[PDB]
């Protein structure tokens, strides 16, 4: 029985910065150099720098 | 040249495009074939080209 299934877990799936890549969770550090993030939504976004 | 690899003629292109030209490797997370090439440029619209 499936019905039993409540909910499934499935990840987080985003973009570098045009391609798209899949994880379990919000928050990735994968970008390497020194940089952190973390998500909160499906969306498109833009972020700085400086 | 046909037995270079990625890595040396990722520095030369950066000469050939002067740097005007703004590339980098990224992935699908596509296991076996990893790399994708993105190229990018600026202005309002899609005649960044």
């Amino acid at each position: 029985d499936a019905s039993l299934h409540i909910q499934t877990a499935q990840n987080a799936e985003f973009t570098l910065d045009g391609i798209k890549m899949f994880r379990s969770s919000n928050t990735v550090t994968d970008l390497g150099v020194g940089m952190t993030l973390t998500l909160n939504k499906t969306g498109e976004i833009n972020f700085d720098v400086q | 040249d046909k037995n270079t690899t990625y890595r040396d003629l990722a520095d030369k292109i950066n000469e050939a495009s002067g740097g005007e030209i703004v590339a980098k490797i990224v992935n699908t997370g596509e296991k076996g074939t990893p790399y994708r090439l993105t190229l990018t440029s600026k202005e309002t619209g899609e005649d960044s080209a």
